[PDB]
């Protein structure tokens, strides 16, 4: 499912981009409904991804069910929190944010926020 | 675009909602847009006061201009007066992207459904929590203290210098 | 005190000495002073893994053993110079210096107590 | 004499190996344990301790 | 427009409870009323260097200001509050940012907030220190033994 052009998200990390290991880590993902239909945000998921394999799942951190209706010029922001793992510490992972929702008339849509390879270093 | 941004939420700075003791919430905005979010009020209407206590702090409330690149925090201290399942929903915010511009309505982050427990639990999962090495003297108080200090009393008696 | 009392005395002051000395080994070496403090812990951890070592001999082998130069006095020695250079190079100067001062009252003491007896 | 004997041994006896097993769980669990999960940690060192500090009790006799 | 001599009622509101609260929250409601009965005005607080804008509040003449600092930061102790106004908070701004002295402009008004310890128990509770205290008492019960045995 690709996302929807009417639609805008903007992340920001609550405390940088630092991934500190074993330590909590909270993002905020913006929503925008710049279409003149309601979209219905599902769930925001995240998961470390093979660097060489984006395709490969390492972890798969459990899908915040959010269900909450967004509408017309109207935005939405849903947060988001994890911890990594300590041994995961000092290597690069793929970071693959997605973002779910659906109009009224059963169109999926699921953007890539955030696709980049961030570090997690050890504290 | 290049209007003002506003990223709220609304989170919980307390383990566990204890029936009778003060409950943190904190509503942080941030401004991630170019320009300056003006006329910025935040509104929650989603604790009745039948349920909650307001220690301090106001539920709903007003900013003149949030500059961009720039964050604003917010903290209400309310009293959860009935343990069991009460669901946070989201705030509703109203700001201002650009001058004489349109009025952008938002919702803040839903930290979703939580669990209120009574006082007694409150004591067996964490009373000592930072605590607990000197709870572990008062524990060993009978096992190292007592016998020790007894002792003493004993050995000072019999061992009278010659 | 009784010898085998004795040897378990001296082992538990010499190994306190050693956790502590590592515990604090970043705060030592960061200031000369702290360093030189570093070196008087050393030298009282020589010191008491000597009293311990012949303790122990005396057990084993029997009551009266001697200790030599080599290598019941060097290994205790070395044991003290190899926690300081943990800490810092510097102390291994100074760490032995006090290990030295307190060897030669340590005979003089000894020999007063066992040969004029 | 009797009596004195008797009681102080135990007093001080109960206060020692009271002391030396508390403190052993204290440094084995928090500094040698360190790397191990606590259930691990927990039958090692309540074992060990234990076992050890009986067997102290015979080397002084 | 600047309130002219501000009346103030402050009451704060600080932590005392550690084991629930993650991190210390400091809440300061002012109920200011201006001699030029100006309403929903601009208010701006600095605390110990750090700016934070305060929130109006739909009702005229509460303001409030709050910010969070951890359990290991929020030392016991008075932490004082200064307040500006739009104006005088625009020289704010541009003194720090030329690194001139802060305090040469006066602050509208001022709010005493006083912390009296989020409690985390009497401190002993660090793991290397409850070794310390065990091998301490240990080697004295210790040296107490043969000194009973000899």
């Amino acid at each position: 499912p690709e996302a929807s052009p009417s639609a805008d998200t903007t992340i920001l990390f609550v405390k940088g981009e630092d991934f500190p290991a074993n330590n909590i880590v909270k993002f905020l993902v913006g929503f925008t409904n710049k279409g003149t239909e309601d979209f219905i945000v599902e769930s925001l998921d995240a998961s470390f991804r093979y660097p060489q394999d984006y395709q490969f799942y390492i972890q798969n951190f459990t899908a915040l069910p959010l269900n909450t209706v967004v509408p017309p010029q109207r935005q939405a922001t849903f947060e988001y929190s994890f911890i990594p793992a300590e041994p995961m510490g000092g290597r690069p992972f793929g970071l693959v944010i997605n973002l779910n929702y659906k109009d009224l008339n059963g169109n999926v849509f699921q953007d890539a926020v955030f696709n980049q390879t961030v570090t997690v270093i050890e504290r | 675009e290049e209007g003002a941004r506003l990223l709220a939420s609304k989170s919980l700075l307390n383990r566990y909602a204890v029936e009778g003791r003060d409950l943190t919430l904190q509503y942080n905005i941030y401004n991630v847009g170019s320009s300056a979010a003006l006329d910025v009020e935040l509104s929650d209407d989603s604790f009745p006061p039948e349920d909650f206590g307001i220690v301090s702090g106001m539920l709903n409330v007003k900013w003149d201009r949030i500059a961009p690149a720039s964050n604003v925090s917010h903290t209400v201290v309310l009293r959860p007066l009935k343990a069991g399942y009460f669901n946070f929903t989201s705030a509703t915010i109203t700001y201002l992207a650009q001058e004489d511009g349109p009025v952008v309505i938002g919702s803040t982050s839903a930290p979703g459904q939580g669990g209120i427990l009574a006082q007694r639990e409150f004591d067996r999962r964490f009373s000592p929590h930072f605590l607990d090495w000197a709870a572990f003297g008062v524990m060993t108080l009978p096992s190292i203290g007592i016998p020790l200090l007894l002792w003493y009393s004993s050995k000072r008696k019999y061992d009278t210098p010659k | 005190v009784g010898t085998g009392t004795s040897l378990a005395l001296s082992s538990l002051l010499s190994l306190l000495l050693f956790a502590g000395m590592q515990m604090y080994s970043r705060q030592l070496a960061s200031t000369e002073w702290l360093t030189i403090q570093g070196g008087l812990l050393g030298s009282g951890l020589f010191v008491f893994s000597l009293t311990a070592f012949n303790n122990l001999e005396n057990l084993v082998f029997g009551k009266g053993f001697q200790a030599k130069i080599f290598p019941e006095i060097l290994l205790c020695l070395l044991l003290a110079l190899f926690a300081s250079g943990l800490i810092h190079r510097v102390c291994v100067t100074t760490c032995f210096i006090f290990s030295m001062v307190g060897l030669y009252y340590i005979n003089k003491i000894s020999s007063t107590l066992y040969q004029a007896a | 004499k009797n009596e004195v004997a008797d009681y102080e041994a135990t007093t001080f006896s109960i206060f020692y190996n009271n002391t030396l097993f508390l403190v052993v769980v204290i440094v084995a669990s928090f500094f040698i344990l360190k790397n191990f999960n606590p259930t691990v940690n927990y039958i090692l060192s309540i074992s060990a301790s234990s076992g050890l500090i009986a067997l102290l009790s015979t080397g002084s006799k | 427009e600047a309130c002219l001599e501000p009346q103030i009622t402050p009451s704060y509101y600080t932590t005392s409870d550690a084991v629930i609260s993650t991190e210390t929250v400091f809440i300061v409601e002012i109920s200011l009323t201006c001699k030029n009965r100006v309403q929903n005005m601009a208010l701006y607080a600095d605390v110990g260097g750090k700016q934070f804008p305060v929130t109006r509040g739909q009702d005229v003449g509460r303001y409030q200001v709050s910010w969070s600092l951890d359990h290991k930061s929020a030392h016991a102790g008075t932490y004082e509050v200064r307040f500006f106004d739009e104006e005088s908070y625009s020289l704010l701004r541009k003194a720090q940012r030329n690194n001139e002295d802060i305090s040469i402009i006066p602050p509208l008004f001022t709010v005493s907030v006083d912390h009296r310890g989020t409690w985390n128990g009497p401190w002993v509770s660090t793991e290397v220190l409850a070794a310390a205290i065990g091998l301490v008492i240990y080697y004295l019960a210790f040296s107490a033994k043969s000194h009973i045995q000899a």
